[PDB]
RNA sequence: AUCUAUAAUAGCAGAAG
RNA sequence: UCUGCUUCUGCUAU
RNA sequence: AGUAGUAACAAGA
C-alpha cells in the first residue's frame, strides 16, 4: 500500500479537514539578499498597468509622474490601472444615497479625532524611515530626529504637542530653502529639492516569513512626514467603514466571523426562494499597485463635501504626497569575481549611472526600463498605493462596488452584495437564472473595471450559495475550526520563566476556547509544552538524572523541601495543570501546597532580580525570582554615538517620574519643558507640604532656594 | 529635597540642561521610547540560543552582597561585567530559591487577588455528568473580567486614578455615590502600603475595571462561566459544572427570566400547556440550583416568570420593567403586532407595536408616574418624582414606551440599530440609551399645550422649566403588592375577580442567551434549548429513530404526528402559519402514499416536524416554510436543499445550520424515476421542461389546471419542470 | 502691528507666558493679535494681583515668606491642574469645575479674574452664571476704571 | 439590555490581508 | 545601508 | 564543496 494522505479528502469535507493542508510545521521563507529587484520590478509592473496614462514632468521634484486616470478604457483582461473619476465619484454618491448621512458622521467623529490626537500616536509605528539618516530607525528615533531638525530649523509648531501642529511644521518645512542636518559634528545642508525628495520616499525592504507564496515581493515604509496625514486618512475610512455591513474590516477575530456569518445569513435570507443563488470566491490581482492616490483624493473630496476647509485639507495631504511619493531601491546589489575570488556591494545610488554589462538578462531589462525615472537612489511612483498604505480607503472603494449591487442601481432581475476586506471579498449574486447569474457576474467584473479594481480569474471561483472562503476563513455552511494558522503560537516564548507558563497555558486554554483543540489533545500540548518549557530553562523534575549546570541547586532545593508538589516546574517541581485550572496562574495554583520558607523566599520583598522603585528605601517587590530580566546584546558601527543621548534621555525621564509619580502610569501632557514642570511641581508640593506640615521653616526655604537657583540656571546657562 | 538636588547636579552641566529646558513634557515620552541599537525580533530563538551560556540574565549590582559568587560546588552565581548592571545565571535564581532570606510577610495574596478568588472557586466547585450531545455555541460579547458591579470601565479607571494618584486626576471629578464610597474603602484599605503606585494601580484594575470579549459560548455568558469556558463546553460534549462562591442576583434575574420564557415558549404548543409547563419547571436547574426552588425565594416581575409562580400556586407581581422603571397595569388590555417604522435618521425597523388603551402604574425610585396611552400614542402621564432629573428620565421613559412617531422621528445622529457584529438589537432599548444622553430634539419636537391648572400641579416645558401655563402634549407634574392569582388548562392568570391578569401573548418573543448555565433533565436535554440548537437535535432525532419512524409514517401517520418530540419544533413555527403548514405538509404526505415509486426519505424528513399541528386546510401551494431563529424567519425550501437544511447526497449526511444531523442509509424502495410526489399539492413533478406545454407560469398560478393536464412550472430555486395535476 | 506693541508693552516673561498659552492650543501670536494683547493683558493683572502679597509667620497678610496667593493662570493645563487638585487635596476646599486665575490661602479661596473691554456687568454676570458655584471669587476689572 | 466605544497607557508575540 | 501598513487576539509592566 | 534559490551565506572588523 502506497499512503496517500490526499485521499483522506475522498470521505471527509476538505473544510472539515482544512487544517491539514497549512503546513505551518515547517520554517517560513526568508528573503538573503538585497530587495533591489523585488522594488524595481514592483515599480516596472505599477507602470506597465498604467502606460497608456500621460506622463509629466514635477514642477517640485522633477521626476516623470504617470497618470492613468480617465484613460481609454480597457480593451483585455489585463491588470488595468485606468480608474474613471465619474465612476469613483458615482460610486460614492450612491454608496452616500443607501446609508443617508454615513460621511457627514464619520467627518465629525474624524474632526473630534483630528483635532484630540497628540504627536505621540506617531511612535506607535515599526521601522520607519528616516530621512535625516536616510536609514531604517525606530518610529520614536525617527520622530525625535525629525523634531530634532525641525526645531534648529526653526519650526516649532508641534511644541503644541499635537499631530495637526506637527503636520503644520512638515508643511512649512516642505517650503524652506536649506534643510539643515546636523550629525555626530558634520553639518549637512539639503536643498529644496533633496529635502523634497527626501520627505516623499518610502524606503523599501523585501518581506520575510511569509507564507503561502513562492517568490519573495517588496514592502514600504514611509517617513515621518506621511505618517501623520495617513493616519488621519485611515482614521476617516476606518470611520467609515465602521458604518457598512459589507466591510469585513475594522472587525477581526471572532467577532469578525460572526458579522460574516450574520451578514451572509441575512444575504441569503433576503433572496426569494425562486431565485438562483451563487457565491464567487474571489481575489483581487495587484491590489496596491492599481490603487490611484488621485482616485483616493476624488474620494477624500466628495466625502468631506460641505466640511470645514481645513478638516478637507488635511484629509487631503495625503494623497497629494502619494501621488508624488518615491520609492527608495534599496541595498542595491552584490557582484563577485571567481577568477579573483572577490566580492563588492555595490549601492542602489550608483545604478543609473553604471554599465550594464555586469548583470544578467532580467536585471539589465529592470534597470533599463527604470532608469528614466531614478533621482537621488529614488524611483519615481505616482500610480499605485505602495503595499497597503490606505487599507480602509480601498475597502470604501470595493464596498462602494459592492453597494453598486442592489436592484435599484442594477435595473435588472439579478443582482449582488457580499463581503470585502481590502482585497478579498465574497460576492453573492441572486438571479432567475444562470444566464442572469452570469449578466450580473460580467457587470461587476467590468463596474470593477471602472475603478481600477481586477478580480483575479485564476484565484477566483463560483459555487452555489453555501460554501467560500473569505480572508483565510472556511466557511461550509459555517465557519469551521483551522487549528494549523494558530500552530506557531504554541512553544516557550522567550521572555523568562514565569510569563512563559503564563503564555504556554494560556494559550492552550484559547485554544480550547476558539480553535476546537480538543480535551485530550489539549492535555498533550499541555505536556509537549512543559517538555519544551523544561528543556529550555533546565528546570527538570528535582527527582530526576539529568545532567546541566542548574540540575545540583534543584536537587538541594527538591530535598530540601517537605512538600514537593508546591515547588514551580521552574523550581524543578512537578506539572500540577490540567484541563480543570488552566486559566489559574502557577504562583496561585499551588500557593496552598508551598513550603513557608520556599514560599517566603521565592516571593521575598526585596526580591534582586526585579527592579525596585525608590520612594535609600524602596518599595517591596511583589513578583517572584523567576520574573528576571534577559540580557540583550547590543554590541560594530559608527551609530554609538546615541547611546549616550539615550543614556542622558533616561536619567531625565527618572528625575521626572521622580517629580511626577503617574508619568509611567499615564502618558503626561504639557507645553512646558522638564525643568519648568519640575521647579514648579516642587514649588507646590513644598508649599502644601509646609502648609500641611511635613516639613518645617528651613527646610521650606531650602527648597525654595534650590528651586530660584534652578531657575537662574535655566534663563542665565 | 533629594530630588531638587539631583535636578540641580543635571543642570549644573551643558548637556543635560539642553535636554531639560529644550524638551517640552509632551516630547518626554518621544525621547522616553527612544531606543538605539538593532531593536530585537524572534525572542524564543534567542532565549534557546541564550540558555546554553553561562550568564543570560542581567541583575542590578545589589546582588553581590545578597548572591555569592559561587556555590558549595564552585560553580559561578554571577560574574562582574565592565556599571551597576551584571550578569547573572539562573543557578543564582535556585540559590535564593533555596537559601535567600525568608520572610512572613509576602505580597503576592493580596496584588493578585482575583487569581485567588478563581482558585477558591475552582476548589468549590460541583462537577456533574459530561453528556455528549451537538453543541451549538454562538460567538457573542462576554465578560472576561467582571469588575465592580456599579463601576462602569470608565468610573472604574477613574476611582483608580483618583486612590493611587490623587493629585494627578485632571479637571476630573468623581460624580457617582458608588464611586465616591469604593474610593473611600480603596484609600483606606491602602494606607501604609509597600507596593509601588504602579503595581497597585494594576491591581486595582484587575479589581474594578470590566473587560468584554468576544467568544463563541455555549452554557451561561456571566464571568465565573467564561473562565471556565475551556472546561465546561467543548464541541460534541457539555460538563456540567458549578462555581464554589456565591451567584450574584443579577445573573440569576437574568437566567430565571430566559429559561421561564422558553418553558412558556414551548408549553403553549402542548396539548395541556399548564402540565408540561410544571414538568419543565421540575426537571430545570438554573446554576446548579432547582428552578422551583428559585421561583419560591425570587422577587423578579416579568410576565413569563409570573406565569411559571402562578402555575405553582405562588403570588405573583402582575407587573414588568421597562427602562429602569416597574410598570405595573391597571387597566385595559393591548395585542402585539409587528410594525415597520422610519426614524429621524432615516433607517427603517420594525417594533412590536402595542394595540389597545391601557393605563400603567410606573414606579422607579427617584421618580414615580401614571401613564394612560393607546396604540402609539401618549394620551396622559402624570409624574411625581423627587429631582428634576428623575423627571427628565421618567418623562423620556415615558416617551420612548408610548412609541410615538414624534418619538421615532426626533432621533438624530449616527444611532445604530444593529450591533458591530451585524445582530439585532432591541429597538426600544436602542431609542432609550439614544434619549437618555441628550432628548432636546424629542423635548422639541413632542409638543406643548396650555395648562388650565387643575389641583395645584403645575406643567413642564421642553426647558426642564416649571411652568403654570404651558406644559408638554400630555405631561403634568406632580408634588409627591403580591396578589393571589389563579391559572387554567392554558395558562391564562386570572385574578379573583375573573379578569384575565396574564397570558402567553404577553410573554416577550425575544431568544435571548442565560448568563448562568441552564440545566434541563427529561427524555430530550434539549427541549427547551435556543432555536439553532432545537432544529438541530429536532431532525437528529428524526433521523436517528428513522426506522420506527419510517414504519410508523406508513401505518398510522396520525399517531407520529403527534409526537412530543416535534413540540419544540412547533414553537419555533410562527403560529398563524402553524395550521397552514401541517395542511399543507400532510396532504403532501398522503399525496406520496398513493402514488407507488415516489418515496423520498429527505423529503419526509425535512417536512415532518411540521405535520405535528393541527393542519388548516387552504389551497396555497408553499415553496418554502418559515421557522423563526432569533428574531429572523428562516425559510426550509420545500424542494431540494436549502441554507437551513441541505441533505449531502454524496456524503448522504445531512447538515442542519452548518451541524452535522448524521448519515441517512440506502432505502430500497427509493424513487430513481424522477419523479416527485411531495413537493406541491396535487402536482405529481414528471422531470424536467417540455416545451410542448407552453411557457412556465408561477406556482401561485397553478389552481385554475384540471386533472388529466400536465404544464410547466417555475418551481425551485430557478428550477424549471414538468407537472402535472392528478 | 498690534503683534509689535505687545512686544514692547509688557515684560519678556508675560510675552513668553502668552506666547506658550497660545502655542498649547494652535494659535500664531503673529496671526489672533487681538488674542495675544487679551492674553498678555491677563498675565499683567494676574500677576500684579499676586505680586507683593504675604502671610506672617502668625497668620495675617502683610505687604512688602509665605506667598498669600497661589497663581494659576500662565501655567500648563497638567501644572494648573495639578496644583489645583494640591490645594484641594490639602485645604479641603470644593474643587472648581473650570481652572481659575488665583487660589488666596489666607482667605482658602479660587479667584477668577476678569478683565473686560465691556461693561463690567455684562461681563461679570455672563462669568458668573457659567461658573454657577457660589464658592469661586469673581473679580472684573475694565479698562475704564470700573 | 448595551458594551471596538456613551471608550483611548505602552511594549512584545501569533494570525490575516 | 535589512520584519512595512492595517485589523484582531494573547501575555507582560522601565 | 555545501546550504540555498531570482540573492545571498560560505565570517567581519
Ligand atoms: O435582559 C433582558 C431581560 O431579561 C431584562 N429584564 C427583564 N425584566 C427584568 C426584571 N424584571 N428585572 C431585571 N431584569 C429584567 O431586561 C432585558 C429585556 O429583555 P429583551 O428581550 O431585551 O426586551 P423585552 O422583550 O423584555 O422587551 P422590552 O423592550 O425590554 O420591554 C419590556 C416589557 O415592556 C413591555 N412593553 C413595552 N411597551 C412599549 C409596551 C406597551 O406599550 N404596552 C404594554 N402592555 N407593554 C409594553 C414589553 O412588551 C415587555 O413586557
Ligand atoms: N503582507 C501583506 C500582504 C498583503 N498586504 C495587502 O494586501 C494586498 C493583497 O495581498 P496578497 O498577498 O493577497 C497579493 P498576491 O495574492 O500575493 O498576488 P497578486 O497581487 O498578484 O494577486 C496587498 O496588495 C497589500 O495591499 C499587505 O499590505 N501586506
Ligand atoms: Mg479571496
Ligand atoms: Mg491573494
Amino acid at each position: 500500500m502506497d499512503v496517500n494522505p490526499t485521499l483522506l479528502f475522498l470521505k471527509v469535507p476538505v473544510q472539515n479537514a482544512i487544517s491539514t493542508t497549512f503546513p505551518y510545521t515547517g520554517d517560513p521563507p526568508y528573503s538573503h539578499g538585497t530587495g533591489t529587484g523585488y522594488t524595481m520590478d514592483t515599480v516596472n509592473r505599477t507602470h506597465k498597468y498604467s502606460e497608456k496614462g500621460k506622463w509629466t514632468t514635477n514642477t517640485e521634484t522633477g521626476a516623470p509622474q504617470l497618470n492613468p486616470i480617465d484613460g481609454p478604457l480597457p480593451e483585455d483582461n489585463e491588470p488595468s490601472g485606468y480608474a474613471q473619476t465619474d465612476c469613483v465619484l458615482e460610486a460614492m454618491a450612491f454608496l452616500e444615497e443607501s446609508h443617508p448621512g454615513i460621511f457627514e458622521n464619520s467627518c465629525l467623529e474624524t474632526m473630534e479625532i483630528v483635532q484630540q490626537t497628540r504627536v505621540d500616536k506617531l511612535t506607535q509605528g515599526r521601522q520607519t524611515y528616516d530621512w535625516t539618516l536616510n536609514r531604517n530607525q525606530p518610529a520614536a528615533t525617527a520622530l525625535a530626529n525629525t523634531i530634532e531638525v525641525f526645531r534648529s530649523n526653526g519650526l516649532t509648531a508641534n511644541e503644541s504637542g499635537r499631530l495637526i501642529d506637527f503636520l503644520k511644521d512638515v508643511m512649512d518645512s516642505m517650503d524652506k530653502e536649506e534643510m539643515e542636518i546636523t550629525t555626530h559634528k558634520k553639518k549637512q545642508r539639503l536643498n529644496k529639492r533633496s529635502y523634497l525628495i527626501r520627505a516623499l520616499t518610502l524606503n523599501t525592504m523585501t518581506k520575510d516569513a511569509e507564507r503561502g507564496k513562492l517568490k519573495r515581493r517588496a514592502i514600504a515604509t514611509p517617513g515621518m512626514q506621511i505618517r501623520g496625514f495617513v493616519y488621519f486618512v485611515e482614521a476617516l475610512a476606518r470611520s467609515i467603514c465602521e458604518k457598512l455591513e459589507q466591510s469585513g474590516l475594522p472587525v477581526g477575530g471572532n467577532e469578525k466571523k460572526a458579522k460574516l456569518a450574520n451578514v451572509v445569513r441575512k444575504m441569503m435570507t433576503n433572496s426569494q426562494d425562486t431565485e438562483l443563488s451563487f457565491t464567487i470566491t474571489g481575489d483581487n490581482t495587484k491590489w496596491n499597485e492599481n490603487q490611484n492616490p488621485r482616485m483616493f483624493l476624488a474620494m477624500i473630496t466628495y466625502i468631506t463635501r460641505n466640511q470645514p476647509e481645513w478638516f478637507r485639507n488635511v484629509l487631503s495631504i495625503a494623497p497629494i504626497m502619494f501621488s508624488n511619493k518615491m520609492a527608495r531601491l534599496g541595498k542595491g546589489y552584490m557582484f563577485e569575481s571567481k577568477s579573483m575570488k572577490l566580492r563588492t556591494q555595490v549601492p542602489a545610488e550608483m545604478l543609473a549611472n553604471i554599465d550594464l554589462k555586469y548583470f544578467n538578462k532580467s536585471t539589465r531589462e529592470k534597470i533599463e526600463k527604470i532608469r528614466p525615472l531614478l533621482i537621488d537612489g529614488t524611483a519615481s511612483l505616482s500610480p499605485g498605493m505602495m503595499m497597503g498604505m490606505f487599507n480602509m480607503l480601498s475597502t470604501v472603494l470595493g464596498v462602494s462596488i459592492l453597494n453598486l449591487g442592489q436592484k435599484k442601481y442594477t435595473k435588472t432581475t439579478y443582482w449582488w452584495d457580499g463581503l470585502q476586506s481590502s482585497d478579498d471579498f465574497a460576492l453573492i449574486v441572486n438571479a432567475p437564472n444562470h444566464e442572469g447569474i452570469q449578466a450580473g457576474v460580467d457587470r461587476f467584473y467590468r463596474t470593477c473595471k471602472l475603478v481600477g479594481i481586477n478580480m483575479s480569474k485564476k484565484k477566483s471561483y463560483i459555487n452555489r450559495t453555501g460554501t467560500f472562503e473569505f480572508t483565510s476563513f472556511f466557511y461550509r455552511y459555517g465557519f469551521v475550526a483551522n487549528f494549523s494558522m494558530e500552530l506557531p503560537s504554541f512553544g516557550v516564548s522567550g521572555i523568562n520563566e514565569s510569563a512563559d507558563m503564563s503564555v504556554g497555558v494560556t494559550v492552550i486554554k484559547n485554544n480550547m476556547i476558539n480553535n476546537d483543540l480538543g480535551p485530550a489533545t489539549a492535555q498533550m500540548a499541555l505536556q509537549l509544552f512543559i517538555k519544551d518549557y523544561r528543556y529550555t530553562y533546565r528546570c527538570h523534575r528535582g527527582d530526576t538524572q539529568i545532567q546541566t549546570r542548574r540540575a545540583f541547586e534543584l536537587k538541594k532545593l527538591w530535598e530540601q523541601t517537605r512538600s514537593k508538589a508546591g515547588l514551580l516546574v521552574s523550581d524543578g517541581g512537578p506539572n500540577l495543570y490540567n484541563i480543570r485550572n488552566l486559566h489559574i496562574p502557577e504562583v496561585c495554583l499551588k500557593w496552598e501546597l508551598m513550603d513557608e520558607d520556599y514560599q517566603g523566599r521565592l516571593c521575598n520583598p526585596m526580591n534582586p532580580f526585579v527592579s525596585h522603585k525608590e520612594i535609600s528605601m524602596e518599595y517591596d517587590a511583589v513578583a517572584t525570582t523567576h520574573s528576571w530580566i534577559p540580557k540583550r546584546n547590543r554590541s560594530n558601527t559608527s551609530q554609538r554615538g546615541i547611546l549616550e543621548d539615550e543614556q542622558m534621555y533616561q536619567k531625565c525621564c527618572n528625575l521626572f517620574e521622580k517629580f511626577f509619580p503617574s508619568s509611567s502610569y499615564r502618558r503626561p501632557v504639557g507645553i512646558s519643558s522638564m525643568v519648568e514642570a519640575m521647579v514648579s511641581r516642587a514649588r507646590i508640593d513644598a508649599r502644601i507640604d509646609f502648609e500641611s506640615g511635613r516639613i518645617k521653616k528651613e527646610e521650606f526655604a531650602e527648597i525654595m532656594k534650590i528651586c530660584s537657583t534652578i531657575e537662574e540656571l535655566r534663563r542665565q546657562k | 529635597m533629594e530630588r531638587i538636588k539631583e535636578l540641580r547636579d543635571l543642570m549644573s552641566q551643558s548637556r543635560t540642561r539642553e535636554i531639560l529646558t529644550k524638551t517640552t513634557v509632551d516630547h518626554m515620552a518621544i525621547i522616553k521610547k527612544y531606543t538605539s541599537g538593532r531593536q530585537e525580533k524572534n525572542p524564543a530563538l534567542r532565549m534557546k540560543w541564550m540558555m546554553a551560556m553561562k550568564y543570560p540574565i542581567t541583575a542590578d549590582k545589589r546582588i553581590m552582597e545578597m548572591i555569592p559568587e559561587r556555590n558549595e560546588q564552585g560553580q559561578t552565581l554571577w560574574s562582574k561585567t565592565n556599571s551597576d548592571r551584571v550578569m547573572v545565571s539562573p543557578l543564582a535564581v535556585t540559590w535564593w530559591n533555596r537559601n535567600g532570606p525568608t520572610t512572613s510577610t509576602v505580597h503576592y495574596p493580596k496584588v493578585y487577588k482575583t487569581y485567588f478568588e478563581k482558585v477558591e472557586r475552582l476548589k468549590h466547585g460541583t462537577f456533574g455528568p459530561v453528556h455528549f450531545r451537538n453543541q451549538v455555541k454562538i460567538r457573542r460579547r462576554v465578560d472576561i473580567n467582571p469588575g465592580h458591579a456599579d463601576l462602569s470601565a470608565k468610573e472604574a479607571q477613574d476611582v483608580i486614578m483618583e486612590v493611587v494618584f490623587p493629585n494627578e486626576v485632571g479637571a476630573r471629578i468623581l460624580t457617582s455615590e458608588s464611586q465616591l464610597t469604593i474610593t473611600k474603602e480603596k484609600k483606606k484599605e491602602l494606607q501604609d502600603c509597600k507596593i509601588a503606585p504602579l503595581m497597585v494601580a494594576y491591581m486595582l484594575e484587575r479589581e474594578l475595571v470590566r473587560k468584554t470579549r468576544f467568544l463563541p459560548v455555549a452554557g451561561g455568558t456571566s464571568s465565573v462561566y467564561i473562565e471556565v469556558l475551556h472546561l465546561t463546553q467543548g464541541t460534541c460534549w457539555e460538563q456540567m459544572y458549578t462555581p464554589g462562591g456565591e451567584v450574584r442576583n443579577d445573573d440569576v434575574d437574568q437566567s430565571l427570566i430566559i429559561a421561564a420564557r422558553n418553558i412558556v415558549r414551548r408549553a403553549t404548543v402542548s396539548a395541556d400547556p399548564l402540565a408540561s409547563l410544571l414538568e419543565m419547571c421540575h426537571s430545570t436547574q438554573i446554576g446548579g440550583v432547582r428552578m422551583v426552588d428559585i421561583l419560591r425565594q425570587n422577587p423578579t416581575e416579568e410576565q413569563a416568570v409570573d406565569i411559571c409562580k402562578a402555575a405553582m400556586g405562588l403570588r405573583i407581581s402582575s407587573s414588568f420593567s421597562f427602562g429602569g422603571f416597574t410598570f405595573k397595569r391597571t387597566s385595559g388590555s393591548s395585542v402585539k403586532r409587528e410594525e415597520e417604522v422610519l426614524t429621524g435618521n432615516l433607517q427603517t425597523l420594525k417594533i412590536r407595536v402595542h394595540e389597545g388603551y391601557e393605563e400603567f402604574t410606573m414606579v422607579g425610585r427617584r421618580a414615580t408616574a401614571i401613564l394612560r396611552k393607546a396604540t402609539r400614542r401618549l394620551i396622559q402621564l402624570i409624574v411625581s418624582g423627587k429631582d428634576e432629573q428623575s423627571i427628565a428620565e421618567a418623562i423620556i421613559v415615558a416617551m420612548v414606551f408610548s412609541q410615538e412617531d414624534c418619538m421615532i422621528k426626533a432621533v438624530r445622529g449616527d444611532l445604530n440599530f444593529v450591533n458591530r457584529a451585524n445582530q439585532r438589537l432591541n429597538p426600544m432599548h436602542q431609542l432609550l440609551r439614544h434619549f437618555q444622553k441628550d432628548a432636546k430634539v424629542l423635548f422639541q419636537n413632542w409638543g406643548i399645550e396650555p395648562i388650565d391648572n387643575v389641583m395645584g400641579m403645575i406643567g413642564i416645558l421642553p426647558d426642564m422649566t416649571p411652568s403654570t401655563e404651558m406644559s408638554l402634549r400630555g405631561v403634568r407634574v406632580s408634588k409627591m403588592e403580591r396578589v393571589v392569582v389563579s391559572i387554567d388548562r392554558f395558562l391564562r392568570v386570572r385574578d379573583q375577580r375573573g379578569n384575565v391578569l396574564l397570558s402567553p401573548e404577553e410573554v416577550s418573543e425575544t431568544q435571548g442567551t442565560e448568563k448562568l448555565t441552564i440545566t434541563y433533565s427529561s427524555s430530550m436535554m434539549w427541549e427547551i434549548n435556543g432555536p439553532e440548537s432545537v432544529l438541530v437535535n429536532t431532525y437528529q432525532w428524526i433521523i436517528r429513530n428513522w426506522e420506527n419512524v419510517k414504519i410508523q409514517w406508513s401505518q398510522d401517520p396520525t399517531m407520529l404526528y403527534n409526537k412530543m418530540e416535534f413540540e419544540p419544533f412547533q414553537s419555533l413555527v410562527p403560529k398563524a402559519a402553524r395550521g397552514q403548514y401541517s395542511g399543507f405538509v400532510r396532504v403532501l404526505f398522503q399525496q406520496m402514499r398513493d402514488v407507488l415509486g415516489t418515496f423520498d426519505t429527505v423529503q419526509i424528513i425535512k417536512l415532518l416536524p411540521f405535520a405535528a399541528a393541527p393542519p388548516e386546510q387552504s389551497r396555497m401551494q408553499f415553496s418554502s416554510l418559515t421557522v423563526n431563529v432569533r428574531g429572523s424567519g428562516m425559510r426550509i425550501v420545500v424542494r431540494g436543499n436549502s441554507p437551513v437544511f441541505n441533505y449531502n447526497k454524496a456524503t448522504k449526511r445531512l447538515t442542519v445550520l452548518g451541524k452535522d444531523a448524521g448519515a441517512l442509509m440506502e432505502d430500497p424502495d427509493e424513487g430513481t424515476a424522477g419523479v416527485e410526489s411531495a413537493v406541491l399539492r396535487g402536482f405529481l413533478i414528471l422531470g424536467k421542461e417540455n416545451k410542448r406545454y407552453g411557457p412556465a407560469l408561477s406556482i401561485n398560478e397553478l389552481s385554475n389546471l384540471a386533472k388529466g393536464e400536465k404544464a410547466n412550472v417555475l418551481i425551485g430555486q430557478g428550477d424549471v419542470v414538468l407537472v402535472m395535476k392528478r | 502691528g498690534m503683534e509689535d506693541f505687545v512686544r514692547q508693552c509688557f515684560n519678556p516673561m508675560i510675552v513668553e507666558l502668552a506666547e506658550k498659552a497660545m502655542k498649547e492650543y494652535g494659535e500664531d501670536p503673529k496671526i489672533e493679535t487681538n488674542k495675544f494683547a487679551s492674553i498678555c493683558t491677563h498675565l499683567e493683572v494676574c500677576f500684579m494681583y499676586s505680586d507683593f502679597h504675604f502671610i506672617d509667620e502668625r497668620g495675617e497678610s502683610t505687604i512688602i515668606l509665605k506667598h498669600r496667593f497661589e497663581i494659576i493662570e500662565g501655567r500648563d493645563r497638567t501644572m494648573a491642574w495639578t496644583v489645583v487638585n494640591s490645594i484641594c487635596n490639602t485645604t479641603g476646599v470644593e474643587k472648581p469645575k473650570f481652572l481659575p486665575d488665583l487660589y488666596d490661602y489666607k482667605e482658602n479661596r479660587f479667584i477668577e479674574i476678569g478683565v473686560t473691554r465691556r461693561e463690567v456687568h455684562i461681563y461679570y454676570l455672563e462669568k458668573a452664571n457659567k461658573i454657577k458655584s457660589e464658592k469661586t471669587h469673581i473679580h472684573i476689572f475694565s479698562f475704564t476704571g470700573e
